[PDB]
């Protein structure tokens, strides 16, 4: 886990924060005032987790299909996967970073991810359950 | 333990590190911490934490074992392989329709 | 594209077939006469597509949610993304190969994708259209 | 020689050799002979003989020659050949439908 | 032609009649009361010709199509070809016999031909030209 | 069946491709990029099928008659039978190969069939469905 801690400390230096992974191997972040993201250390890779919207498990064919169609566009560009977390009734965006040898690459992946997150929230926010 | 706001923006947005989160297993400890920290959307934020916690819950772990049970890690080098090249043409040209009808 | 052609040619030698990318930068394959898998050279990466099953656009909440929950599992180990291709009414597995520097390593990644595709078909076979 | 009727049946049917027919060229000569043959339907035999005659001659011989001109006796060994037997399975599995839809 | 004449003579003894080829290289036969057949010597092969029905050159789509569909069934079993002789306005059944090395074989071909002739005449007689 | 497989394998050798019959005793081919041909092992013989043109079932007397007249020409030299497959609304050429004892002789028969098929497509192309 030390190698992971050293890499995120470096990223932290670039961003201006003393970042580190917690006991959950997670690093929770907030962009602006409503974009929740987390960097997760997992074996040989890192996973970027992005909160999209709380969503009904019975939202209906029309909404599910739209989400699954968006998954095709996201996968075509390797931007991540929209996944449903059952009990939590939450739609998340998940993307693995398989190359951790370069700080610049990791930062670029993170910026593309948070921007993708914002774009998806703008499209899907109307389906969020109150 | 506490949230730190970065002095300079990231991707044109204000970047904030919410700090280390308590062990996810202690559900009530996590909940209590989420309230004590300076975060506006306090409700969006545990929900996200609930989601991250469940990714490696019982159901998930068990579904992974089943998948690994269903997955037949067959050697790609031993599978029969053919490169498809004229199939769309054959369909458009009506040849497939012919064979299926005869 | 020539470099992409050299790489896929190397793979063909290993598998015993003269493989190549066509005019659409794709290599279409039929494995064990039942599994359809395609490889597309796209800039720096290769995009793998694997058909699972033809699926009704109104298959209902239960099936859509199950697929979306599985996306969480696939994304965790970066095995791929299940997506819906609207015009084809087909469920598709997609995965990008970003490291094309080692022939046998590429083979390993292709093998895992095909095995994952075969596994998903077995699990979701019941939901296939008539 | 005259038309001769065989004593034993063939394929559960009476068998008769209608005798030699005169050269088809001499239409009237053929018609003459035919009329002297006892048959349930004279016109049918006549029409059958006309048909056998027309199978060759001019119109047929000419369309045959034109066919010979159009027919480019290309060597099979030099044609491009691709085995596409698996394309039927590809269509049934919906593979072809997937490829075509992704083009739009 | 001498060879053809010998073969046809041998068949005649088996069938009980003085068969032979005429100046038109034909050997006309009558079966029962209304089935006209002809055995024709043509180079290295023999052609069996069978009168089916006099037919209108403008009998209409339905009848032509039915005959053409039947040609599919006949050819699948190599039983012969239904052909139209233009001026004579006649529908004929034509079948080539490529193996003339055996008397038993030829006779077998002939008996199947006349039975096929009978079956077709029964199916198409209603369309026969008045 | 094993004998049929051995025969077509030999044919494949002379043509430069590994030919084989599938579970349905068929081998489908595309020649020169526009000639579709099928070989079917059936008992002691091989049935050749060659698609000509998709054809309207109500193409009219003139077209049906021209085709049926051609059938007479084809039958004279045992080149095959033009037939109509109703369910497919397609015109195809059908021919049986009864002598399977000599490899190059079969190649000769396959060659004449493909050339006849090409010649017929050229003659009837103008009648193909729009």
């Amino acid at each position: 886990l030390q190698a992971h801690q050293d890499i995120i400390a470096n990223i932290g230096e670039k961003l201006g924060l003393p970042l580190t992974f917690d006991d959950n191997n997670q690093c929770l972040l907030l962009l602006d005032s409503d974009i929740f993201t987390s960097i997760e250390a997992k074996d040989d890779i890192w996973l970027l987790n992005g909160m999209i919207i709380p969503l009904s498990p019975v939202c209906g064919d029309s909404i599910w299909r739209q989400i699954m169609v968006i998954n095709g566009e996201l996968a075509a560009n390797n931007e991540g996967t929209l996944a449903y977390i059952d009990a939590a009734e939450t739609l998340l965006l998940i993307h693995a970073i398989t190359d951790l040898t370069n700080t610049y690459h990791i930062i670029s992946q993170l910026e593309s991810f948070v921007n993708q997150q914002e774009a998806l929230k703008n499209i899907l926010q109307e389906y969020a359950k109150v | 333990d506490k949230a730190y706001v970065a002095p300079e923006k990231f991707s044109s947005k204000v970047l904030t590190w919410l700090g280390k989160m308590p062990l996810f297993k202690n559900t009530e400890v996590v909940q209590k911490h989420t309230e004590n920290i300076r975060v506006q959307d306090q409700k969006i934020l545990q929900t996200f934490l609930h989601a991250l916690t469940e990714k490696y819950g019982e159901t998930a772990v068990n579904d992974a074992l089943l998948m690994s049970r269903i997955n037949m890690n067959k050697p790609l080098t031993q599978r029969l392989a053919v490169q498809i090249t004229e199939c769309v043409k054959a369909a458009d040209e009506g040849f497939i329709n012919l064979i299926k009808s005869k």
